[PDB]
């Protein structure tokens, strides 16, 4: 079985890259300059259209090189791949909110350290567009 | 890497078989009958076995022989590396 | 005579316990009409907007439960007493025992 | 949740969609097969990043279509137990809320929603508002849940989830 | 034992006698059975009145150590914020007089 709390992966996803919206979104939107300045002869679909606006529904990140600093803070640490992209997509603003979204983080590191790791993703947080 | 050994040493002799000659006939005969782009030039013509027969001579048929070797490993072979037999 | 009667007493107790956990997690949705048991991961599809109730397949018409007599959210403190029952009729043979 | 991974398939060419450039047909078949479904390994295959690698032709008797194994690069998105995410709610009625994550449908049953937000059968727009009115959880709202049990089915995946948890609501 | 009482499955410790009980925070106990019967059908909240749980500040221990309700609250309330007043106090006292008001 799987299990997101506890940390049971199966052998295909214990290793892989995890994603956040900002991500997804800025790679949805190289597809769609595609559409605009060639649209050769054939035209896409609604669910690509339902996709990219759920993207920048729940997006907070802008840039390109800001989203890569956010993910790198957030893996020095003793932590997971899974609870990496807990941290960074959702932005956590308190210490104690943090732990209330995974499990397995309360049995990890104290608080003392984790109040400054969130500094630094509350900073680079694009509150407006 | 590890199979395809024939951009080395090759043991058989760069000549067509006649099971060889049966596939490439039956194959491009069907592929044509389901509208293919003709290699050749087509003079005027519907019969699909002709049709395939001709582009053999012409060794303008664009597929690659991959014989299997039965200990594992496998070579390959093209049409114009190999002259048909009659 | 000692173990083969502690043999027993384990396997009684554990029987009531594997036939309760096994029987509360089933299903809930059943149509009145052409009776088929459905599950509680279709109703995504079997709802209708356009009424604000659930619906069936091949057929509109309205389903309701799903025969009551497993333990469900009222049904399961009735069946969980029952085991609760053995120990005043076995408490004179196992305080003798212990 | 949003992963990349590397996917191999085997696509299959119509004999006749060959045109000048062979690569550039299969390239483009490719977007218009493999995005928008989902398979109980990888995931929903939203979109196809770089092109890996591209196989040669295989051809077997009998099928008269020709084989290339493209290897490639597609996000996937497969849902665990215990991901906290945010919804949005599409539908709700009595008996449960329904809510959607993006291409993925929830479930929320009754049991796990708490009595203070009792369901109110007298207004028009179905809510599940408070005694005091605090909050109003309507159609179309930016709401959190917890996956409690995942499901693959053809495309569209279940996954039941729950609101009884604390720091959810309106986010 | 039994005449405490039980939440949700109320058949648990008649079931067996060396049980995993668990504490929290408001002034409950509950059983390692109650634990996951809520979580599958709501989350953590108080069979009485309302007491979110959200991290695992459950304390397991099956040597049963909650056994009268009077005397497992008073050892929690000291070691929160009283057992800190242990040293502002001396620092400001003169008599075994104040220290009366505290017990
Ligand atoms: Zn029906
Ligand atoms: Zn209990
Ligand atoms: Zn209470």
């Amino acid at each position: 079985e799987e299990d997101a709390s506890q940390l049971i992966f199966p052998k295909e996803f214990e290793t892989a890259e995890t994603l956040l919206n900002s991500e997804v979104h800025m790679l949805l939107e190289h597809r769609k300059q595609q559409n605009e300045s060639a649209e050769d002869e054939q035209e896409l679909s609604e669910v690509f259209m339902k996709t990219l606006n759920y993207t920048a529904r729940f997006s907070r990140f802008k840039n390109r090189e800001t989203i890569a600093s956010v993910r790198s803070l957030l893996l020095q640490k003793k932590l997971h791949k899974f609870e990496l992209a807990c941290l960074a997509n959702l932005c956590p603003e308190t210490a104690e909110e943090s732990k209330a979204l995974i499990p397995s983080l309360e049995g990890r590191f104290e608080d003392e350290e984790l109040q400054q790791i969130l500094d630094d993703i509350q900073t680079k947080r694009s509150f407006q567009y | 890497g590890e199979r395809p050994q024939a951009n080395q040493k090759r043991i058989t002799t760069p000549y067509m078989t006649k099971y060889e000659r049966a596939r490439v006939l039956g194959t491009r005969a069907l592929q044509i009958a389901m509208c293919a782009p003709v290699m050749v030039e087509l003079e005027g013509e519907t019969d699909p076995l002709l049709i395939a027969m001709k582009e053999l001579k012409a060794r303008k048929i664009p597929i690659i022989i991959r014989r299997y070797l039965p200990d594992g490993s496998y070579e390959d072979w093209g049409v114009d590396e190999l002259i048909i037999t009659d | 005579l000692v173990n083969v009667v502690k043999y027993k007493l384990d396997h009684m107790r554990r029987r009531i316990e594997t036939d309760e956990r096994d029987s509360t997690n089933r299903a809930s949705f059943k149509c009145p009409v052409c009776s088929s048991t459905f599950t509680d991961l279709e109703a995504n599809q079997l709802f209708d907007p356009m009424t604000g109730t659930f619906r069936c397949t091949f057929c509109h018409t309205e389903v309701e439960e799903d025969e009551s007599a497993m333990p469900k959210k009222d049904a399961r403190t009735l069946l969980a007493r029952f085991n609760e029952q053995i120990e005043p009729i076995y408490a004179l043979l196992r305080e003798t025992e212990d | 949740m949003f992963y990349h991974i590397s996917l191999e398939h085997e696509i299959l060419l119509h004999p006749r969609y060959f045109g000048p450039n062979l690569l550039n047909t299969v390239k483009q078949k490719l977007f218009t097969e493999v995005e928008g479904t989902c398979t109980g390994k990888y995931g929903f295959v939203i979109a196809v990043t770089t092109i890996d690698n591209i196989g040669a032709g295989v051809i077997q008797p009998g099928r008269g279509f020709v084989l290339y194994p493209v290897k490639y690069k597609a996000i996937v998105f497969r849902p665990f137990k215990g991901e906290v995410v945010d919804a949005v709610v599409t539908q709700v009625n009595k008996v449960g809320l329904f809510t959607e994550i993006g291409p993925m449908s929830c479930f929320i049953s009754r049991h796990s929603i708490p009595s203070e937000m009792e369901f109110d059968p007298n207004s028009n727009p179905p809510c599940y508002k408070t005694m005091d009115e605090d909050i109003v959880i309507q159609q179309d709202d930016e709401i959190r849940l917890k996956i409690v049990g995942t499901r693959v089915d053809k495309n569209d995946i279940f996954a039941i989830g729950s609101l009884m948890d604390d720091y959810l609501g309106l986010v | 034992m039994d005449d405490q009482g039980c939440p949700r499955c109320k058949t648990t410790k008649y079931r067996n006698p060396s049980l995993k009980l668990m504490v929290n925070v408001c002034g409950h106990t509950l059983c390692e059975s109650c634990v996951d019967l809520l979580f599958v059908r709501g989350a953590g909240n108080c069979p009485e009145c309302g007491t979110p749980l959200r991290k695992s500040n459950f304390r397991v221990q099956l040597f049963e150590d909650p056994t009268v309700d009077k005397e497992v609250e008073i050892r929690k309330k000291v070691l929160k914020i009283y057992n800190k007043r242990e040293e502002d106090f001396p620092s400001l006292r003169e008599y075994n007089d104040f220290l009366e008001e505290v017990e």
